[PDB]
């Protein structure tokens, strides 16, 4: 899960 | 193709996929890092697992078709907000529905695909002006 949360945060960082 | 690329290209626009590739390509190939950037611009959320899969198949630089296969791995149709909430809920020792910014930062920077301290705090500050973070709302927010 945590890796999914981190993945979406990095996504949000770009746009 | 072998990957589910037609379903990818129904979710994302092929024109954007192609345009973003051309923005970042060199010698007709794109680095994994730039592929992941493009994936994020398209609204997808790759993890280290996804990057490592594609790197192990094809190396650090991807052809167009290999980039399309990578994007298909990044789709994550099974992403589920309840699983993300339950992950944070595990750390909610007092069962308040809140974690402090520092608590959230520690989680995000210590395990998994760890963020840098600045990345974690910038993400948290972007979501909330206050120190108590409603992690249910945070998870609902980051998925959008």
């Amino acid at each position: 899960s945590l890796m999914r949360v981190q993945a979406h945060i990095r996504k949000r960082m770009v746009a | 193709s072998v990957a589910d690329i037609q379903q990818l290209e129904e979710k994302v626009d092929e024109s954007d996929v192609r345009i973003y590739f051309n923005e970042k390509s060199s010698g007709g190939k794109i680095s994994i890092d730039n592929a992941s950037y493009n994936a994020r611009k398209l609204g997808l959320a790759p993890s280290s697992i996804d990057e490592k899969k594609i790197k192990e198949l094809y190396g650090d630089n991807l052809t167009y078709e290999q980039y399309l296969e990578y994007l298909s791995i990044c789709v994550h149709d099974k992403d589920n907000v309840e699983e993300l909430i339950k992950m944070f809920a595990h750390f909610d020792n007092n069962c308040t529905g809140y974690l402090t910014k520092s608590q959230m930062k520690n989680i995000l920077t210590t395990w998994g695909d760890a963020l840098t301290d600045q990345e974690a705090i910038d993400a948290l500050n972007a979501f909330s002006s206050e120190d108590n973070i409603d992690y249910k709302l945070f998870c609902e927010d980051i998925l959008q």
